């Protein structure tokens, strides 16, 4: 059979506008075009044979747990039937809550009120523009902070516990072999999770 | 393999389906096989109306819920033709050029208001 | 509306209040409850309910509807 | 809050809050970059395979 | 409170002295009552004179609302495309299949079970196996819509297969 | 005539404090969570920088009214100011300036400007023009009397929030009766005839121009009591 990577790349190129191009505004399309160049390079074929691996003996206990968590994330990306609902939730970020949505909405409302005060009073100056830009940057940084705080505080203990449970169940050698770039995703999709009752 | 096929891929007899008290609306659809395990788990695992309407992953009935979700998505996409509909909505020119669906494209008028 | 005199000879129920309403209510509730229980038993004597969940009607049983044999 | 599809209809689908796991930093090195590229390719191929299945999965039931 | 209001005055139900002869020409045309007898029917729109005049005025006034409805319908029809709705395509043997089966059964044209030589045609409500009217046209339209939807889905699947084959060939053609 | 003191268990005035959120009452006490209490308690507000920012931001003291008689700037050399809009004109100008941003902002931010137009067209035709657009069109923001040309120099608002002044013949001015202009502009006078005095409206007969003055506008007695304006 032909290379699945090349076939999928050609199909995606043909049907990207049929699956990923949505109807948006003028500025929306402009931003989407800016992001398209800014989008990372998705190479269908990846030269993974150039990697030089290191033994798990070099890694520490928390390092091995992190490697197992990374392998679990890679499997969840590849093998969608490996973990249970609770394990999948543990391995992924928590949903955005009322506090986060309200913070975003309050930042948007404050910006809207400031813009109304500016335009209605025609109070547009260099100082006002700089203050608005700084406020926008600070709001973006703070919105990224709540996600970071929630993700870290929640997942890191949960991820560590889940990895430690899976480390004893599967093995650090299996986890490192999954972390090794030489693994095949085709077999990784057909691999069975020993903790899956099915 | 099939979207409507259950994880174990077994066909339920009419006697079992009537014993499962599956809704006639579900029986009309082609996703009965997956809905059988989900219904069995839900009957075996009682959840309140607030619980079911509030639980996102459907609680314990998770794998059957995912299988039924896939089957129902396939059924609702096929019965509404929403796949080709969204395809033509994404790009009327591309769909007309590719000849994906002659019948769908021959009466495809996006409308002046909807971006002409 | 402001209450107005009504004929004592007239058998009217216009704003009629009985001081001994408690005993009358108790008496009209208890025997009525007994009669209702008897009627409920009589009605439940002949009842039809859908078959229980997980129970399938085997067509060979006489409980399944029958056909007139010509 | 739980049914914002009404807001998604009249006001459109606005910008959601930044939702990301940010868990790929568990390891370091070019292996991490290769894994990120593999994950991006996996997401793209998952989209393509979903399109292919939803296009061909109409004849599964007859 | 503050005033010992007397009993309700008897004037609250004044007695009507019939000043006009209730001619038999209007029998039951007036609801008779010892206090405030009334007409049998009420016309609170007495500003409208007659039934023909009232109908003309109502039809004149309803034109604005009819035009508003027409404007709404036009705004909807000039900004929307036909949708894809119909009977459940996966189930052809139900409401649709049963109709064709009954039309192919025609059991109402069989002989009597006891040899009475009387068929369903021998009745005021007699079976007719060749009606082809009423809801039959709607059933045919629903079947046509279901067939069109199924053909659209099949054509979409075939076109997707053709696209995949062309992509595979082009990837193979380059070598 | 309350008899609340007679009975002990009767509802007291101190209990009826949650009703202040819906029933307006004269101040009896300032709450701990009150904004005034928060301002007067926190030492952060006692800093000099906060006071300096408060004294040097928002509205300025110069633009605040200080007299019962005011004189606007002179449009020309020999003209005489007569009437001037104070707040209604400013609000109308702000509303007309909204289209200077919303129209481009929506054009660059709406996925379906065609849908936006198909929606707003009846809104202007049936609901907006008769409310705001035509009212501002007939609005007289400033009116002075130029004696050299014996004309009236009137500056009024324009669609995109602009200002435009024109000179009209005083002999072309006629008193417009509200009854004479009632029915033909019924919805215009119904929905948006509230802000202008229907008892005082003028008309330039040369081009059929309708001049409307705000019911709260400022009129100068010296200009009104002039030989040109009788
Ligand atoms: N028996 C009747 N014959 C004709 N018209 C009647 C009769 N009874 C009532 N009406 C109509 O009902 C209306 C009410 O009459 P009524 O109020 O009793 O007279 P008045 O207004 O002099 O007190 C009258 O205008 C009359 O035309």
């Amino acid at each position: 059979n032909v290379d699945q990577h090349e076939l999928k790349a050609e199909m995606i190129k043909e049907l990207s506008h049929y699956y990923d191009h949505h109807d948006l505004s003028l500025f929306g399309k402009v931003q989407h075009f800016v992001e398209h160049l800014l989008e990372e390079k998705h190479h269908a074929k990846i030269n993974t044979s150039n990697f030089d691996q290191k033994k798990l003996e070099n890694f520490s206990e928390s390092k091995q747990i992190s490697r197992t968590v990374f392998a679990l994330k890679k499997i969840k990306t590849f093998n969608h039937d490996f973990f249970t609902s609770e394990e999948e939730m543990i391995l992924e970020p928590l949903p955005l809550g009322i506090l986060t949505y309200g913070l975003k909405y309050a930042f948007a409302g404050v910006d809207a009120a400031l813009l109304t005060y500016f335009w209605r009073n025609w109070n547009f100056n260099v100082r006002t523009i700089g203050l608005l830009g700084g406020l926008v940057g600070i709001q973006m940084a703070t919105l990224h902070i709540p996600n970071l705080v929630n993700e870290v505080v929640i997942q890191t203990p949960r991820r560590r516990a889940l990895a430690k449970k899976y480390i004893s169940a599967y093995g650090p050698q299996f986890f490192h072999d999954i972390v090794n770039p030489k693994y095949d995703i085709e077999h990784l999709r057909h691999l069975q999770n020993k903790l899956n009752p099915y | 393999g099939a979207w409507n096929e259950n994880q174990q891929h077994y066909k339920y007899s009419k006697e079992e389906i009537e014993a499962y008290q599956v809704p006639m609306r579900i029986k009309a659809g082609p996703c009965v096989d997956t809905y059988i395990p989900l219904k069995k788990c839900f009957q075996e695992n009682p959840t309140s109306f607030a619980a079911k309407m509030l639980d996102g992953r459907k609680g314990k009935c998770a794998k059957e819920f995912k299988y039924y979700n896939t089957c129902l998505n396939h059924w609702q996409t096929y019965e509404n033709n929403s796949h080709v509909t969204n395809a033509y909505w994404a790009d009327t020119s591309k769909a007309n050029a590719d000849g994906i669906s002659n019948t769908y494209g021959g009466s495809f008028r996006k409308g002046l208001a909807w971006l002409n | 509306f402001q209450k107005y005199p009504i004929p004592r000879y007239l058998h009217v129920g216009q704003w009629i209040v009985n001081k001994n309403w408690k005993w009358n209510t108790f008496h009209m509730f208890f025997p009525t409850a007994i009669l209702c229980f008897m009627v409920w038993r009589n009605s439940m004597i002949s009842t039809a309910k859908p078959p229980n969940y997980g129970e399938y009607v085997d067509p060979q049983s006489p409980v399944a509807p029958k056909a007139i044999k010509y | 809050y739980l049914e914002p599809s009404y807001f998604h209809e009249t006001f459109g689908h606005m910008s959601q809050p930044p939702k990301y796991d940010l868990i790929d930093s568990n390891i370091n090195g070019v292996e991490k970059k290769l894994n990120k590229q593999i994950l991006h390719r996996e997401h793209n191929e998952h989209k393509l395979d979903g399109f292919v299945s939803m296009f061909k999965g109409s004849d599964v039931a007859k | 409170h503050g005033w010992d209001r007397p009993d309700v005055p008897l004037s609250f139900n004044p007695l009507y002295v019939h000043k006009r002869e209730l001619s038999i020409f209007d029998t039951n045309m007036w609801m008779y009552d010892q206090v405030y007898p009334e007409y049998v029917i009420s016309y609170n729109e007495i500003h409208l004179v007659d039934q023909w005049k009232g109908l003309k005025e109502s039809f004149s006034q309803s034109a604005y609302w009819w035009a508003m409805m027409a404007m709404v319908f036009g705004f909807y029809f000039i900004n929307t495309t036909p949708r894809q709705l119909g009977i459940d395509t996966n189930d052809l043997k139900g409401f649709l299949g049963e109709y064709y089966g009954q039309y192919k059964k025609r059991s109402g044209i069989r002989s009597n079970f006891l040899g009475l030589d009387v068929t369903g045609e021998n009745s005021i409500i007699q079976p007719n196996y060749d009606r082809k009217n009423g809801i039959r046209d709607v059933i045919d339209s629903l079947n046509a819509d279901a067939g069109k939807r199924k053909l659209i889905n099949l054509e979409a699947k075939n076109f997707i297969e053709r696209v995949e084959k062309e992509c595979e060939q082009r990837i193979l053609k380059k070598g | 005539g309350d008899i609340r003191h007679k009975f002990s268990n009767e509802i007291t005035d101190d209990d009826y404090d949650y009703q202040r959120a819906m029933h307006v009452k004269p101040p009896k006490e300032e709450s701990l969570f009150q904004l005034t209490n928060i301002l007067s308690s926190v030492p952060v507000f006692k800093t000099r920088f906060f006071l300096d920012f408060i004294a040097r931001n928002l509205d300025t003291n110069s633009a605040v009214s200080t007299s019962d008689f005011v004189a606007p700037p002179r449009v020309h050399e020999n003209s005489f100011f007569v009437y001037h809009s104070r707040e209604l004109g400013n609000v109308i100008r702000k509303y007309r300036s909204l289209e200077s941003i919303v129209l481009p902002g929506a054009l660059l931010t709406f996925t379906y400007p065609l849908f936006a137009a198909f929606v707003a067209i009846p809104s202007y035709y049936f609901m907006f023009n008769a409310k705001i657009y035509e009212m501002s069109r007939r609005f007289v923001v400033r009116m002075d009397v130029l004696p050299h040309l014996e004309m009236i120099s009137v500056q009024r608002i324009g669609a995109f929030g602009i200002l435009y002044t024109k000179l009209h013949r005083i002999q072309d001015l006629e008193y417009v009766p509200f009854d004479q202009v009632k029915e033909q502009e019924n919805y215009l006078w119904a929905i948006g005839g509230h802000g202008v005095d229907n008892q005082l409206i003028f008309k330039d007969r040369s081009t059929g121009e309708f001049f409307y003055f705000e019911r709260q506008g400022v009129w100068d007695a010296k200009g009104l009591n002039h030989p040109l304006l009788n």
